[PDB]
């Protein structure tokens, strides 16, 4: 659900975002320094909670730039096929 | 300064693993490659109007889900 | 026409890779 | 040895009769192969240590 | 399993009269197997014609093979030709 | 400028070759790759489109040259003349070593 | 024993009614240690959908249907709670904030770098920590070696080339070369280490004949002079 964003939407929207990204960076350091590979269920749950908030402002406020920077490509599979000349033993 | 390039486009996502591109993966929320090319195609031209893009994709995608993809 | 053994074209691997394209380096008369 | 040729670049809108530089030639039609691409190997197969 | 077989052959008779459409050496090249015709190079990886989701005997005559091949739309191509000059 | 004899025929490649990654010392033309004349052992996935033209002003190091340098280092393990020609022969030994370090 | 992968194996083997996991206390509860509330978006939920849709035929041999339906009730309840909270959240928005641009930049770049596991700069010996580096490189090698070999691009600049049914565009391989430069540069690491050793142990191994401010000091010149003293000839 949300359970906190209703309360924090009444004031500024942006302080919780930085206070959550610093927690993500600290948990990522603590995952690097522990030889663990799968992310925890405590930051995954805390990841989407970030991505929700940055969505909603774009739903609501329409901030004046929202900059566009893309690599202007994306990977797709392409067809493969064997050669037609037969093998020689 | 010289830095090894951070090749993000190859890198598979860690936290969700369901918002990757369709090659790196092994209304409807499926996001085939045609709507993905139409999404990059609409973002290159229309520059964040979110409603000409939302039917330039082809109408099956909500504006909320287009923002979910653009993030 | 059925007695007309064809000519194989051999590739000779070292020719396929990197062949460049000596008096024109003037140090040898 | 039983050889084959390349693809003739004769278009689909040509409608001409089939000429032949030799009468000992024969002609065949190539059915295009089309299906879900067979699962290609991974990059560990393509470029391992030699 | 060898690699360095020849797998192309040339007949000695110069029949180069009606052959400007084939693949010439620069004679006529005669290979040891046929060609392979590939319809479209890029697979379209989603598209429930191909992805087959697990939810919900029917036929559908789709127009051409061009549905399965990631073609760009024309408005972008006109936009890019406007950006050309 | 080198010349690239197309494998499986005798032809010369014009400006684009298709390098194989499992025999590692073969090439192809475009037309022999469009039709699949490269033998039934290979699978048309292990062919990278490489160029033949002289590139731009030096110390740019396009990804083609980086890839061919690393292919050479996996081939020969020494012999930097045999690395620098496999890059394309328009780079010196004293620059391939300065770029691999 | 990964029951949320056993359902996937029974689905992808196309024979799920023939076994149906033998839902008793001895089998259906041995893998559970209710059902553990699946994690994915729909990849572990459509399996539950199909599993209930197959188990509508026996309907009494499988006692585990009720806990699965309780989790469906939990999912529907959480969904209704989220829809009410999204209805209230769009009503709790202030009429004016004017969100700053050059911090939206930093939050977008920081989120994007924190998605795909790379280090983010702040702007807001010891073989314990040697293995913790050499276990992140095996991660990247065994992540790059599971990409499909038939990987190809489609840039937004092929529209200016008018590619036909069979034309072979000239920017198709701008990702597969980049996905081999990394994979072969992360295998030639202990070759450039062995070249850097031969470089440093032959530049620093002289250190007093090339560097000017070291071969002009008193003590270095005196030591190099004093090592060259030829032994005294008695008589
Ligand atoms: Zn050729």
């Amino acid at each position: 659900g949300d359970d906190e964003i209703e309360n924090f939407r009444n004031g500024t929207p942006d302080k919780l975002v930085s206070d959550s990204l610093l927690k993500l960076k600290r948990l990522r350091k603590e995952r690097i320094l522990n030889k663990v590979l799968k992310p925890t269920t405590e930051e995954r749950e805390l990841y989407f909670k970030v991505k929700r908030i940055l969505k909603e402002v774009i739903l609501a406020k329409k901030v004046s730039k929202v900059p566009i920077n893309n690599v202007r490509a994306f990977p797709v599979l392409q067809t493969n096929y064997n050669g037609s000349i037969p093998v020689v033993r | 300064k010289k830095e090894f390039p951070v090749n993000l486009t190859i890198k598979k996502n860690v936290y969700d693993s369901a918002q990757d591109f369709n090659a790196l993966q092994d209304v409807k929320k499926n996001w085939s490659d045609q709507e993905m090319l139409l999404l990059l195609e609409g973002i290159e031209m229309y520059e964040d109007q979110w409603e000409k893009i939302a039917d330039h994709v082809g109408g099956h995608k909500r504006v909320e889900d287009c923002i979910e993809k653009f993030l | 026409f059925e007695t007309m053994v064809a000519n194989p074209i051999k590739v000779s691997r070292l020719q396929s890779n990197g062949v460049l394209t000596i008096h024109y380096s003037l140090a040898n008369f | 040895m039983d050889l084959f040729s390349s693809i003739i670049s004769k278009s689909n809108l040509d409608k001409r009769p089939h000429e032949l530089p030799n009468t000992n030639f024969k002609i065949n039609n190539v059915l295009p192969q089309t299906d879900i691409e067979n699962e290609a190997p991974r990059l560990g197969f393509v470029g391992a240590n030699t | 399993i060898m690699i360095d077989a020849a797998s192309s052959f040339v007949l000695p008779i110069s029949i180069t009269k009606n052959v400007d459409v084939l693949q010439r050496t620069d004679e006529i090249l005669w290979f040891r197997g046929p060609s392979v015709i590939v319809n479209e190079r890029i697979i379209n990886s989603g598209d429930p014609h191909l992805s087959l989701p697990l939810n919900r005997n029917e036929k559908e005559s789709l127009p051409g093979p061009f549905v399965l091949g990631l073609r760009p739309s024309a408005k972008f191509t006109a936009h890019r030709l406007s950006m050309l000059r | 400028h080198k010349v690239y004899i197309c494998h499986t025929c005798g032809n010369e490649s014009i400006n684009v070759r298709y390098h194989n990654l499992r025999a590692r010392d073969t090439n192809l033309c475009s037309r022999c790759f469009q039709e699949g004349h490269f033998g039934a052992n290979f699978q048309s996935s292990d062919f990278i489109r490489l160029e033949n033209n002289g590139n731009s002003v030096k110390k740019n190091w396009s990804d083609q040259e980086m890839l061919l340098l690393l292919e050479g280092i996996e081939m020969y393990e020494d012999q930097w003349e045999k690395i620098a020609d496999h890059v394309g022969g328009h780079k010196r030994v004293e620059d391939c070593i300065e770029k691999f370090l | 024993l990964q029951e949320q992968s056993e359902l996937m194996s029974t689905v992808m083997n196309n024979t799920p009614t023939t076994v149906a996991a033998l839902a008793a206390v001895a089998a259906a509860s041995e893998t559970n240690g209710t059902i553990p509330k699946p994690r994915s978006s729909a990849q572990l939920e459509q399996l539950l959908y199909r599993y209930r849709a197959i188990q509508n035929h026996p309907k009494e041999n499988k006692l585990e249907i009720k806990a699965i339906e309780d989790t469906f009730r939990n999912i529907s309840r959480d969904q209704d709670i989220y829809e009410t909270k999204l209805d209230t959240l769009r009503k709790s928005i202030d009429k004016g904030f004017q969100y700053d641009e050059d911090l939206l930049n930093k939050h977008l770049v920081a989120l994007q770098l924190l998605e795909k596991d790379t280090d983010v700069p702040d702007y807001f010996g010891d073989p314990d920590t040697e293995i913790r580096i050499s276990a992140r490189i095996s991660n990247r090698i065994n992540e790059l070696e599971r990409l499909p070999a038939n990987l190809g691009t489609y840039s937004l600049d092929d529209c200016l080339e008018f590619i036909t049914k069979d034309d072979l565009s000239s920017r198709m391989d701008t990702f597969k070369i980049k996905a081999l430069v990394e994979l072969k540069s992360l295998k030639l690491l202990t070759k450039q280490k062995s070249i850097r050793q031969k470089l440093i142990n032959n530049v620093a191994s002289q250190a007093h004949h090339n560097i000017p401010y070291l071969r002009d000091s008193p003590f270095t010149a005196a030591a190099q002079r004093s090592v060259q003293i030829r032994s005294k000839v008695i008589v």
